[PDB]
């Protein structure tokens, strides 16, 4: 599949 | 020219999607509001009045509190807003504080293409990386059934000829997939396959 990259996101 | 709402909503019920299927909508996508439960949906780039232009799909898996962004060509939120005027930070927004408690997300999206950059086939390989979501929400992007059949190659290169063969088997795989588990598909096939074609831009 595909590589990816992961964020966190706080509102 | 590519593929159209009713086309798509067709094939992500063939697939198993249904019941965690939340339609398909323009840049104007809500995004996961209803519950805590584990939801999709096809995204268009463009406003319904413009006609719509390029094809997303969205997740969200309630066990890890993210929501996965996928693009086929695996462009950045910062190249997704330079070409197609796209940005989804209000959707991330209205998410977070309608289904975390500590108001926090995880956003996971691919750094890689698997589509071709003449490609008509966005709103379909969407399709796929839905199945992969619904049957293998904890890791849909790569190391799953569905997802393993693909090569992604970084987005950088997607200009570049030495990928073009990767990315054109990655289209012949889409379309073996698709005509193994959706009978829409089948039935309408040459139209889908013209219309999604690899060298389609370039046809106009
Ligand atoms: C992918 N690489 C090629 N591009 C497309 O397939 C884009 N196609 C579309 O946008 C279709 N449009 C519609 O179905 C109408 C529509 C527009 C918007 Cl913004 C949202 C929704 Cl839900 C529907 C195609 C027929 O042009």
């Amino acid at each position: 599949g595909v590589k990816s990259l992961k964020r966190r996101r706080c509102y | 020219s590519g593929s159209s709402e009713q086309e798509l909503a067709a094939i992500v019920r063939d697939l198993g999607c249904g019941p965690y299927f939340l339609g398909t909508h323009d840049k104007r996508f809500p995004g996961f509001l209803a519950g805590n439960k584990l939801a999709c949906a096809i995204v268009n780039t463009a406003g319904r009045e413009t006609g719509g232009v390029h094809w997303l799909a969205f997740g969200w898996n309630p066990r890890s509190r993210t929501c996965y962004m996928f693009d086929p060509f695996g462009f950045s939120d910062r190249r997704l807003k330079q070409i197609y005027s796209f940005e989804y930070e209000a959707m991330l927004r209205r998410s977070a504080l309608a289904l975390s408690p500590d108001r926090c997300l995880s956003l996971e999206q691919s750094t890689q293409t698997v589509q071709g950059p003449d490609s008509a086939a966005c709103g379909l390989f969407c399709c796929m990386f839905l199945h992969a979501f619904v049957h293998w929400p904890d890791r849909p992007m790569d190391g799953n059934p569905t997802m393993n059949l693909l090569t992604g190659v970084p987005n950088g290169m997607l200009q570049s000829p030495q990928v073009l063969p990767t990315l054109r088997r990655n289209q012949e795989k889409l379309y073996r997939f698709l005509a193994h588990h959706s009978p829409y598909f089948r039935s309408h096939r040459a139209a889908i396959e013209h219309a999604t074609a690899f060298d389609k831009m370039k046809q106009l």
